[PDB]
RNA sequence: AGGGGAUCGAAGAUGAUCAGAUACCGUCGUAGUCUUAACCAUAAACUAUGCCGACUAGGGAUCGGGUGGUGUUUUUUUAAUGACCCACUCGGCACCUUACGAGAAAUCAAAGUCUUUGGGUUCUGGGGGGAGUAUGGUCGCAAGGCUGAAACUUAAAGGAAUUG
């Protein structure tokens, strides 16, 4: 939210779910975010390293959590299969 | 009726919880023990208290009791934690279902077979 | 008083009206 | 306000049953409404079963009971009966025993 | 749920549901082909008859009408299409 | 990113048929779960175990990346669970809590159950839904076991199971376990049947 | 009996919205319905969307991103005398900066910006935003 | 002595959180006061309305004080907190601190033009509680706070120069108006607009970063 | 919708079913009634000028106790007779 | 207006009760209760919730219809039937659990998709009394139905829930 003049207004852009990208708000306090480990050759996960995840209130009290995560996680590469986009 | 309040029975909890080690099955030295380790106004609440603080202890020595935790239980829990020799690879093959093994052969690879049926 | 014996009240006193006003039709 | 969802009691689907008689008190009352008993008991009783066969002819006989459905009327089924009157939760359960 | 393909719907889950609900609609009765060896030919049957279809020449039957489906003569054959 | 040879192994596979952890609930089948796999017929559902052994690998692969590994967090107040989570806690960092739970663990800094913790393992959200509504109080993730009758509201990422009893909660556990240390850690190579029996984890007796 | 076919469209895309869905079938489409989805999608405001032939008036399946708040339809089409178009953003747009009044006009169906800048009004249709 | 419990309270005195926009950021549930003390310390409080309710007992009339009041600076910043005891300091007291717990942020922005630091809203809001619903309109500058001398200092408080406010309901019942006004102000961050709809990487928690000079003992 | 039409061409509806519930507004109903006027005992007008028949002392509704000092007045363009109050202490002494 | 008139039974008369008891309880029992031909048009005629259309969420029962099965059971010689079991699907009468959502709440799959306020349409309400009264019209054999005011009076009447 710019300005006038280029200057950068209005403190702190809000997370996103990853999931509906909606904003996550403050007293939003059912939202979650999922740190997933990055790791390397033979097993061993590289410490402070994570494929990330946000995910809102909303979502996790509809119980879509677990879907929704299965999807995001899976056309990035950390599952094979497990989920089917068709019904 | 003997049913102690709860001065006497929270201060027994407090006692076995931080004194386990020194404190015992007899009462007689429980008493002595709760002059030196702690202040109570009067010898009968002091007594009551020990006479208490000694029926928890004998208690203990047969089980555990809700309430009181001194660690240590934790970790006897932990050390006297084993067992198995057997698992359950004997005898023969995997008895599975039909589509149990319909799973086996579309997922993955080499599985002993042994196919069931079943009905209403 | 219960509505109606109420509503009995004044289906009497109708009645009574309109017995009275027909002395002068 | 309202206070259950039976109304009175099990009617949905229809808008008219039809009256029965209550057993004790002979009031009026829909079928649906009702609240009922079978009152289903041996001819004789704990006692007199054993003088019963004792001075009979057969070998022990047979034995029917009576059975009679009741038909109670909110207030009979109150003053007596099966009633208690339950807590706001306990009204809603069906279950009998 | 959430998220999915509306577009392309699985054959099963397509196969389940009724035919005005489907992505596309269709109906889901079929024709046959219907011989009684006595005869030499072939009369096609519609699998919801309602009338009570009589063979070409010989006054035989061949399916009596139902809720649905008919109901083929006893000692018969038929293939689909 | 598929690591590569993290696929589903045949010794894997045995230890899990053995544990029954295939065998999915019976006519109730909450709507949200395709981790199914053709209805074996006269009730029972079979749970397709690859989904299930990725979950798990992903399970431990969020697990392990928690910085500090005790304030992870295993539950059960099922007691066939409870046998399960101390190991878990015993050989990885993690708190446990076996037992009751004792609500306002989780909100209520005031109490001397207090946890707070960046994540969260349960493994009957049913028994233990006092945690999984408690967490959602706070912004902690969740990790669950669940069956194919287990809500789901309020867990990501659950590993489908087989809660009836047994050797499941057993082995899941310690299948969980066994990969968390694989990972950046105290471990070892390829196949590697870990010294540690699975019997191990498992409810006692009588 | 349906009466106006677009209000379907909007109702439906908000309810998928609302619910967290990424897709939505509607039904039955009409050319008003999909230019309509056309202006929102121009915008930002949902996805790409497929029309599929049934033989008949016509499927949409449209794919929702999750920037939208709400799509709705002006029920009567009033007539717009041009000025009084600031009137109806105001009454029914969030702030004077973002949003979409969407309505008919001789030169097409096109939201009041484009209306402003071609300088022709008409008739409302809806709204985004 | 301070002598923080959580997580929170240890890294916000140890310095390694320096503003609660990042607490907001990823939604840090607050437990400590002091930790919205240090963090914002311009934050001034206001009591709204006092009122004594009554309750009926086994063995007497029990009458103590239900207190409404509101902490802010003038800068984006507000909370709203209501307590009620039997002494009206201790209500007040409570009131404060409940009220700092809550501190949620205002999204402001421009009527419409780019100029010089936003003055009124994001968009039009609303807010229910109860009856009342509070509804929050985008007014041009030097309009000032039209609203009731009690939402108007909830407003002036939060930041907000020029706004355009209507409200329906039993406005007289001051909690229920109040509330709903802060849950309109309070809404103002959840509204999408495009401005907003650019990704961002998202940001990594505080409570990993400093994981370990966090950490109980 | 529920319960008004929405309709381009609906306006007469709407009009008439309008001016048929204004009859349910106390001030409107009267303004057109013509109540003034017709009833009540100035013409409709601010004041009245009445002559005074004689002195009342009216008690007091509860939960209060007292005498209210009035008039009986006939308003002169009327006839139509009217009690009224005598505002402050004494003021009646000043009226006949 | 005819028939019928077992039963129960407004009215009436009685026995008790009661300070009284025109009642509650008991007895006798007229009309009535049933039927034909005609009237009447009202019920808390109730889900105290207009109709049509769309969308939004889970579960197990059940009524009707239909589809699928190397299901069960009926024996004869296997069938065909039938009844039953499982899966699905339309359309019903309902219940369960939840609530994204709604509400003043009780509660509500509508009472949801509403100040981010518009799918179509019918009807009714606008503080409480006065009063469903007065008056006119109209229908009715009657009882009464429909339509339906004001003057004047009044600061509350009222709803849901909480504690006593
Ligand atoms: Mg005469
Ligand atoms: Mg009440
Ligand atoms: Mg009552
Ligand atoms: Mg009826
Ligand atoms: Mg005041
Ligand atoms: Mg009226
Ligand atoms: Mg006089
Ligand atoms: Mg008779
Ligand atoms: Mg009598
Ligand atoms: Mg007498
Ligand atoms: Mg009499
Ligand atoms: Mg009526
Ligand atoms: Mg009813
Ligand atoms: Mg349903
Ligand atoms: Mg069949
Ligand atoms: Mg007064
Ligand atoms: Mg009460
Ligand atoms: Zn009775
Ligand atoms: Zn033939």
């Amino acid at each position: 939210m710019e300005n006038d003049k280029g200057q950068l207004v209005e403190l702190y852009v809000p997370r996103k779910c990853s999931a509906t990208n909606r904003i996550i708000k403050a007293d939003d306090h059912a939202s979650v975010q999922i740190n997933v480990a990055k790791v390397d050759e033979e097993g061993r996960a590289i410490p402070g390293e994570y494929v990330t995840y946000a995910l809102s209130g909303y979502v996790r009290s509809r119980g879509e959590s677990d879907d929704s995560l299965n999807r995001l996680a899976q056309n990035d590469g950390l599952l094979k299969n497990v989920w089917s986009y068709s019904r | 009726g003997r049913v102690r309040t709860k001065t006497v029975k929270r201060a027994s909890k407090a006692l076995i919880e931080r004194y386990y080690p020194k404190l015992t099955l007899d009462f007689q030295t429980n008493k002595r023990l709760c002059d030196e380790i702690a202040t109570i106004q009067s010898k009968r609440l002091r007594n009551k208290i020990a006479g208490y603080t000694t029926h928890l202890m004998k208690r203990i020595q047969k089980g555990p009791v809700r309430g009181i935790s001194f660690k240590l239980q934790e970790e006897e829990r932990e050390r006297k934690d084993q067992y198995v020799p057997e698992v359950s690879r004997s005898n023969g093959v995997l008895n599975v279902d039909n589509q149990t093994s319909d799973l086996v052969k579309s997922l993955g690879l080499k599985l002993p077979l042994s196919v069931i049926n079943v009905s209403a | 008083m219960r509505a109606k014996w109420r509503k009995k009240r004044t289906r009497r006193l109708k009645r009574k009206r309109r017995k009275v006003r027909a002395r002068s039709k | 306000p309202k206070k259950r969802a039976s109304n009175g009691r099990n009617k949905k689907g229809r808008g008219h049953v039809k009256p029965v008689r209550c057993v004790n008190c002979s009031k009026s009352i829909p079928k649906d409404k009702a609240i009922k008993r079978m009152a289903i008991r041996n001819i004789v009783e704990a006692a007199a079963v054993r003088d019963l066969s004792e001075a009979s002819v057969y070998p022990e006989y047979a034995l029917p009971k009576t059975y009679n459905k009741l038909h109670y009327c909110v207030s009979c089924a109150i003053h007596a009966r099966i009633v208690r009157v339950r807590s706001r939760e306990d009204r809603k359960n069906r279950a009998p025993p | 749920v959430l998220v999915q393909d509306l577009l392309h719907p699985t054959a099963a889950s397509e196969a389940r549901k009724h035919k005005l609900k489907t992505l596309v609609q269709g109906p889901r009765s079929y024709f046959l082909d219907v011989k009684c060896p006595g005869c030499l030919n072939i009369t096609t049957v519609f699998s919801h008859a309602q009338t009570a279809v009589t063979c070409e020449s010989c006054s035989t039957i061949l399916c009596t009408p139902t809720g649905g489906k008919a109901k083929l003569s006893e000692g018969t054959s038929f293939r689909r299409k | 990113s598929l690591p590569a040879t993290f696929d589903l192994t045949p010794e894997d596979a045995q230890l899990l048929l053995a544990a029954n952890t295939h065998l999915g609930a019976r006519n109730v089948q909450v709507h949200q779960e395709p981790y199914v796999f053709n209805a074996r017929p006269d009730g029972v559902h079979v749970i397709n175990v690859g989904k299930t052994w990725e979950k798990l690998v992903l399970a431990a692969r969020i697990i392990a990346a928690i910085p500090n590994p005790e304030d992870v967090v295993a539950i059960s107040s099922r007691t066939f669970g409870q046998r399960a989570v101390l190991k878990f806690a015993a050989h990885t960092g993690a708190t446990p809590i076996a037992g009751r739970f004792t609500p306002g663990s989780f909100t209520n800094y005031i109490t001397r159950s207090f946890k707070e913790p960046r994540l969260v393992i349960v493994t009957d959200p049913r028994s233990d839904a006092q945690a999984i509504k408690e967490a959602s109080y706070v912004n902690i993730p969740v990790i669950a076991l669940t069956d194919l009758d287990s809500p789901s509201e309020f867990v990501d990422v659950a590993i489908p199971c087989n809660n009836r009893g047994k050797h499941s909660i057993g082995l899941i556990w310690y299948l969980l376990a066994r990969e968390v240390l694989r990972l950046r850690g105290a471990l070892v190579d390829r196949t590697q049947p870990w010294s540690i029996m699975p019997d191990l984890y498992f409810y006692r007796d009588p | 009996t349906r009466s106006s076919v677009l209000a379907d469209a909007l109702n439906a895309i908000n309810n998928a919205e609302k619910t967290g869905k990424r897709q939505v079938l509607i039904r039955p489409s009409s050319k008003v319905i999909i230019k309509f989805l056309q202006v929102m999608q121009k915008h930002g405001y949902i996805g790409e969307f497929e029309y599929i032939d049934d033989h008949r008036s016509g499927k949409i399946v449209v794919q929702l991103n999750g920037r939208l708040n709400k799509c709705g339809v002006i029920s009567p089409r009033f007539n717009v005398k041009i000025g009084d178009i600031e009137k109806w953003t105001a009454n029914l747009l969030p702030a004077r900066q973002f949003g979409y009044v969407i309505l008919t006009t001789s030169a097409g169906i096109m939201d009041h910006e484009e209306a402003r800048r071609k300088h022709v009004s008409g008739k409302i249709l809806g709204f985004v935003y | 002595g301070w002598v923080p419990v959580t997580k929170l309270g240890r890294l916000v005195k140890a310095g390694k959180i320096t503003t609660i926009e990042e607490i907001f950021l990823h939604s840090l549930p607050v437990k400590e006061f002091q930790i919205i003390d240090t963090l914002l310390p311009g934050l001034q409080d206001e009591v709204m309305n006092i009122k004594p309710v009554q309750k009926q007992t086994r063995a007497g009339q029990r009458t103590r004080f239900k207190a409404v009041v509101v902490v802010g600076d003038s800068n984006g910043h507000v909370g709203l907190g209501i307590k009620t005891a039997k002494e009206v300091a201790g209500a007040i007291r409570a009131g404060i601190i409940i009220a700092k717990l809550s501190v949620i942020p205002i999204r402001r922005g421009y009527w419409g033009t780019n100029l010089g630091q936003p003055h009124s809203l994001a968009t039009k809001t609303t807010g229910k509680c109860g009856s009342v619903t509070v509804r929050l309109i985008p007014a041009p500058r030097g309009s000032g706070i039209v609203a009731s001398p009690a939402v108007k200092k909830l407003l002036q408080l939060a930041g907000v120069e020029d706004v355009y406010t209507q409200s329906n309901g039993k406005t007289r019942t001051l909690e229920n108006t109040l509330k709903a006004a802060f849950v309109a102000i309070g809404n103002t961050y959840g509204f999408l607009t495009p401005n907003l709809w650019a990704e961002q990487p998202l940001p990594v928690s505080p409570l990993d970063i400093y994981s370990d000079e966090a950490s109980a003992q | 919708g529920k319960g008004k039409p929405r309709g381009l061409n609906s306006a007469r509806k709407l009009r008439v079913h309008r001016r048929n519930n204004r009859w349910a507004e106390n001030n409107y109903k009267k303004r057109l009634l013509g109540t003034a006027f017709k009833s009540s005992p100035f013409g409709g007008s601010s004041h009245a000028k009445g002559i005074v028949l004689e002195k009342l002392g009216i008690e007091s509704k509860q939960p209060n106790s007292a005498i209210r000092k009035c008039v009986r007045v006939q308003l002169i363009k009327n006839g139509k007779k009217v009690t009224a109050f005598v505002p402050n202490d004494g003021c009646l002494n000043f009226v006949d």
